[PDB]
RNA sequence: AAGAGUGCAAGAGCAAAAGAUGACUUGACAGUGUUCUUCCCAACGAGGAACGCUGACGCGAAAGCGUGGUCUAGCGAACC
RNA sequence: GAGGCGCCCAAAAUGAUCGGGACUCAAAUCCACCACCGAGACCUGUCCGUACCACUCAUACUGGUAAUCGAGUAGAUUGGCGCUCUAAUUGGAUGGAAGCAGGGGCGAGAGCUCCUGUGGACCGAUUAGUGACGAAAAUCCUGGCCAUAGUAGCAGCGAUAG
RNA sequence: ACUAUGCCAGCUGGUGGAUUGCUCGGCUCAGGCGCUGAUGAAGGACGUGCCAAGCUGCGAUAAGCUGUGGGGAGCCGCACGGAGGCGAAGAACCACAGAUUUCCGAAUGAGAAUCUCUCUAACAAUUGCUUCGCGCAAUGAGGAACCCCGAGAACUGAAACAUCUCAGUAUCGGGAGGAACAGAAAACGCAACGUGAUGUCGUUAGUAACCGCGAGUGAACGCGAUACAGCCCAAACCGAAGCCCUCACGGGCAAUGUGGUGUCAGGGCUACCUCUCAUCAGCCGACCGUCUUCACGAAGUCUCUUGGAAUAGAGCGUGAUACAGGGUGACAACCCCGUACUGAAGACCAGUACGCUGUGCGGUAGUGCCAGAGUAGCGGGGGUUGGAUAUCCCUCGCGAAUAACGCAGGCAUCGACUGCGAAGGCUAAACACAACCUGAGACCGAUAGUGAACAAGUAGUGUGAACGAACGCUGCAAAGUACCCUCAGAAGGGAGGCGAAAUAGAGCAUGAAAUCAGUUGGCGAUCGAGCGACAGGGCAUACAAGGUCCCUUGACGAAUGACCGAGACGCGAGUCUCCAGUAAGACUCACGGGAAGCCGAUGUUCUGUCGUACGUUUUGAAAAACGAGCCAGGGAGUGUGUCUGUAUGGCAAGUCUAACCGGAGUAUCCGGGGAGGCACAGGGAAACCGACAUGGCCGCAGGGCUUUGCCCGAGGGCCGCCGUCUUC
């Protein structure tokens, strides 16, 4: 039995004194009314704040912690490029949504258990040390390179 | 009403599984003979074209008191014989078969005639209740399979 | 309350071992998914990975999946498992019904509950 | 021993001083916090205060004092 | 000098009061005392609900605990009754369905059910659904109806008319 | 034993029309289809029948005339009467085509509330062609909404209000079609080595943008789909090679340019190379599919019982590519219509696709020959938009270039780069609506559902604009009550007849309550008012559906708990001790006896206790606060979108598909579809940068151990550390 369908008898259905549940006047007024006034609690506070950039000179990057690579590795044997007790991997080909993207970018979240070359545009300083102390290498697109400039 | 494919299609599973259980679909109400369930059948079946000759064949197989049990309609209480719903019997024989479903069949009292390949919960399952009485052909039997 | 009827099942099959052969733990169990849906465990490997030491059985009062890596030959007793995460535990180790783990072991010995 | 004085209400504080005189000096400094108040308990902004730190300074032999005025009034959102 | 009880001080409007009758070694007052009456409180038998405990899949049973559980407007929470039509499962009806009137039984209750008469063709139960789903009230809406009442009017006017 | 006027409850009969059952009507969804009119529509008026008031039909040829096809032995509308007629000379009825088709009405010779007038004469008015003559033509008005072009509020929201919002909504003016509008880039601008007419659907997204930066408002490109289709002028260069009317003669148009060429794949010209393909103008002209209509269409009308009637029960049979639905004297696959299967026709698709005839596509070099002006653009003032310095439009003023040029790419100018060619024009298909045809339904079921199941936009109200009801049911068959008596009587009554039933007798199924007549039980003319609850008496009661109940005795017997008697105490009322936790003690039970209006129960009344309705307003209600005469029926948390929780369920580092596509048992359902959304990493206005798959401690549950203490301890808790912003 649901709550609404004990009303019947009740006569107020839960309201309270007959005198409420009429207009907006319950509720301090329509929608949003009072925001500023009577019920500026918990609204954000008035005003304006900052500046967009036109949305087709902003770029997005795709990207993928280390991580998420190094744990797959494995699973991407059956599919990409095992060399050298070594992996050597192309992210663009692992990333989803790569094409809809400006550039792939290699972050650094986690571990690296395995010895990895890792193509991509972009790196984390933090993503360029984990896979060389873990006795990889970091292999920038020409892409990547034409982002040094 | 939504529901997910995959939790479509696993009660789709499940239903057919109930055909299999003879417990089960004497549970559901389905009058027979037989300790083996799903009756599964000749693929020559579906060359079948008089009434009579699947009659035959369900006697032969203890499987006809089941029609016998739908054989009576139900003149039901209430206002809805007005929109033209006056009458409903019980359900009793689902047919499955491969290429298209039985002419021969789809008049026996109660049945119904599906294809293995669009086979759905409604059929193996009236009302949700599982275990409903069922022959299948060979190829269908096959063909469900994989579903 | 609960409508799948293999849920209760499993279920009520906990209790009755919690209160024969004395495992404290399957009673625990039963009172964790007698609890609401949002409250049972889902686990990830890691974890399980990370907790488990060999020939202790691994308890989750709720369901196992597929992320992280189990190098651990371990033993993984659930009430369900992903695919992916049943794959990848039977290759290194054991994923097992909570159904047969009362089978197997009705005392609930050696278990470590992971969520 | 405090009735004086200490800018201004009232109440409070102060004597080798928090008062007076003389000299020097600009801490009435920039940055950023902790905490209390505002709003006892008990949520709520601006404002206020207490107490720190970082940086730079003043004075002092030095410890130290200086987060304006001994303390509680002297205050104002968004948009522009 | 002090104390107790009373007296004067003391006048209001329809009929005077201590609730009334009425009471004077009281049926008044003060000091004590004796026996009684008198709640749903308190004690006590049985039952019910709720919470908890043991056993259990489940108070579904069974057993146990409550001196330390049992009032309640607004409101929060949760089990259940009834109505429509759909579906599955399954029943009743011309050897008399539904409805209606009167009556018998059950349930704390929402309500369930039987008998008799009337009626003369449809009606349920369980499960899962569905929703134009429950009225004592809103100067609520529409229709019908009682009192009012055999009552007012059928006289009044410069045209009193037979 | 009496008692009237009355009170309460029943009984019989009314009144009333609820209830149940029934559905010739609604409501809603879906598929198909879709224009009419000066050749006078739509609408209206008045006619039209043997008798004809209403509705329908029709139009002085008037419920109809003719032809062809179908159909068939009956028929003369709804409409069951009296008379009479029609039909085998094939009527009725249905389809298609034709004939007739009064007056008013756009209403058109002129006038006029449906009539009239005259030169038997009129396309009135506006307009094109024009033999300049109304000679040939056009427009007008209607239509359920849909569609396009103009004019354009306010209540309201912002808790006031002005911009904003309601909203370019309501409403008004103009107009098209079966659809409309749009439409082959002076586009886009995931900036590209990219896309490639338009509309629509899904998404992009409540994103960008607007806004007393308040409340609110709110796109697009792209993507996934649906459907796909691309072309013609102006000019250059030609220059009468042309077009319209007419059978023809002949007339008219046209150098102010008809016609050829041509149209960013730029074209023309000149010189070449090459092709018959593109385009355009024509001719033919469908399948399938879909919608609707139609033909044919299997098998019991056997036995017994009940019944007025079998379509019921029991028994014995049958068909099924047909067990949808309906009818028939009650539950019908087999009695009748139909239903499955197969077949035929019409309509739409469509003058479309395919096919064909004619035309001829295209390439190179040269050539500043051509290429739409109050335009592009700027300024003043407004409106509109998300359009912000960057929407679209109006108004006043100003105002280019000429392809070697010009416009756009969301501020302006200059350069570069990329895209594109305005100021001329056409264009199928996919989409909107629902008049019309058909189908469908967890919709309503006669106070509901349309206002309307009925005479329904009827009756009726208002000067008018406009407003606007209520009314469904005899019976299987009318067998719809003959005859007789009564009566002023074609009334009504009595008697009688029919039928299973007349308490089915005409607004006639059922037939509630309020309530009325008569009557039964209880009370009753000396007595007091929330009308009752609970307990107990009296009187009343056919059966059924309830069977208990009384008395004596005895057993058990919680709390509580004595008399008398004896002893002692107190001025006294009285108390203490013992008899004694005894006798007694509610319920329950057993033996014996008894009750059948007896016990329960029901009606009424009496006695005791308690008690000034209900709901609402209120600190406080019996209130001299508010509401209702009574009864029946009706009468109030609903939908979409978004957000945030919760319970259950699937799948899980993922998850879900949307539009739409295919299949099919054709709205269900099966298979595709991941466009896109959320989640997977955050921080920062932005530029930009970019994180613990575990380092330490405590410790619940659980586990372990040699156990009352040690150990491991997920989750949890406290730290540490890491990413980013601000930061000497
Ligand atoms: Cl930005
Ligand atoms: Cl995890
Ligand atoms: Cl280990
Ligand atoms: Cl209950
Ligand atoms: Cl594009
Ligand atoms: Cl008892
Ligand atoms: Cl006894
Ligand atoms: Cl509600
Ligand atoms: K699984
Ligand atoms: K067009
Ligand atoms: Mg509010
Ligand atoms: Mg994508
Ligand atoms: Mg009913
Ligand atoms: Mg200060
Ligand atoms: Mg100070
Ligand atoms: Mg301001
Ligand atoms: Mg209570
Ligand atoms: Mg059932
Ligand atoms: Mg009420
Ligand atoms: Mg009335
Ligand atoms: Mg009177
Ligand atoms: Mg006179
Ligand atoms: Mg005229
Ligand atoms: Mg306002
Ligand atoms: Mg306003
Ligand atoms: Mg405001
Ligand atoms: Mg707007
Ligand atoms: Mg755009
Ligand atoms: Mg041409
Ligand atoms: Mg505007
Ligand atoms: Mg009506
Ligand atoms: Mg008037
Ligand atoms: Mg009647
Ligand atoms: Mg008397
Ligand atoms: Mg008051
Ligand atoms: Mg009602
Ligand atoms: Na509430
Ligand atoms: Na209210
Ligand atoms: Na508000
Ligand atoms: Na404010
Ligand atoms: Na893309
Ligand atoms: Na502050
Ligand atoms: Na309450
Ligand atoms: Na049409
Ligand atoms: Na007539
Ligand atoms: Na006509
Ligand atoms: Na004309
Ligand atoms: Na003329
Ligand atoms: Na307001
Ligand atoms: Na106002
Ligand atoms: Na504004
Ligand atoms: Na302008
Ligand atoms: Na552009
Ligand atoms: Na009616
Ligand atoms: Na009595
Ligand atoms: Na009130
Ligand atoms: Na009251
Ligand atoms: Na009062
Ligand atoms: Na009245
Ligand atoms: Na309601
Ligand atoms: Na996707």
């Amino acid at each position: 039995t649901s709550k609404k369908k004990r009303q019947r008898g009740s006569r107020t259905h839960g309201g309270g004194s007959h005198k409420n549940r009429r207009g907006a006047g319950h509720r301090g007024g329509r929608g949003d009314a009072g925001r500023d006034k009577h019920e500026f609690h918990n609204h954000e506070p008035l005003g304006k704040s900052g500046f967009k950039r036109p949305q087709k000179v902003q770029e997005e990057a795709a990207t993928i912690d280390v991580r998420e690579i190094d744990e797959n590795v494995t699973l991407l044997a059956a599919d990409d490029v095992a060399e050298v007790g070594g992996f050597r991997v192309d992210v663009r080909d692992v990333v989803e949504e790569a094409d809809d993207a400006d550039y792939v970018k290699v972050l650094g979240a986690g571990q690296v258990r395995h010895e990895l070359t890792l193509i991509a545009d972009d790196f984390s300083e933090g993503a360029r040390e984990k896979v060389e102390g873990a006795g990889g290498s970091v292999e920038l697109t020409d892409l990547g390179e034409e982002r040094q400039a | 009403l939504d529901l997910n494919d995959k939790e479509r299609q696993l009660a789709v599973r499940s239903a057919l599984a109930a055909t299999a259980d003879a417990d089960l679909v004497a549970d559901r109400g389905h009058e027979f003979d037989r300790d083996e369930v799903p009756v599964v059948v000749s693929d020559d079946f579906e060359d079948l074209v008089k009434t009579q000759e699947v009659v035959s064949l369900l006697e032969a197989l203890d499987v006809h008191a089941d029609i016998d049990r739908a054989d009576e309609t139900k003149i039901k209480a209430g206002q809805g014989s007005a929109r033209g719903r006056k009458y409903r019997r019980p359900a009793s024989i689902l047919f499955v078969t491969s290429d298209e479903p039985s002419t021969a069949a789809r008049n026996l009292a109660g049945a119904d005639v599906a294809t293995a390949s669009e086979v759905n919960t409604e059929d193996l399952a009236p009302g949700g209740a599982p275990g409903r009485l069922t022959v299948f052909t060979e190829s269908a039997l096959a063909e469900v399979a994989e579903r | 309350s609960k409508t799948n009827p293999r849920l209760s099942s499993l279920i009520a099959d906990l209790k009755s071992a919690a209160r024969s052969s004395g495992g404290a733990v399957w009673g625990d169990v039963a009172e964790r998914l007698e609890k609401p849906r949002r409250t049972h465990a889902e686990v990830n490997l890691g974890r399980i990975e990370r907790y488990a030491q060999e020939d202790e059985t691994v308890v989750v009062p709720g369901k196992v999946l597929g992320s992280g890596v189990l190098q651990k030959d371990v033993t993984v007793a659930a009430v369900d498992f992903s695919g992916t995460a049943e794959t990848k535990i039977d290759q290194v180790g054991e994923a097992v019904s909570l159904e047969q783990a009362i089978e197997n072991n009705p005392e609930g010995s050696h278990v470590r509950v992971i969520r």
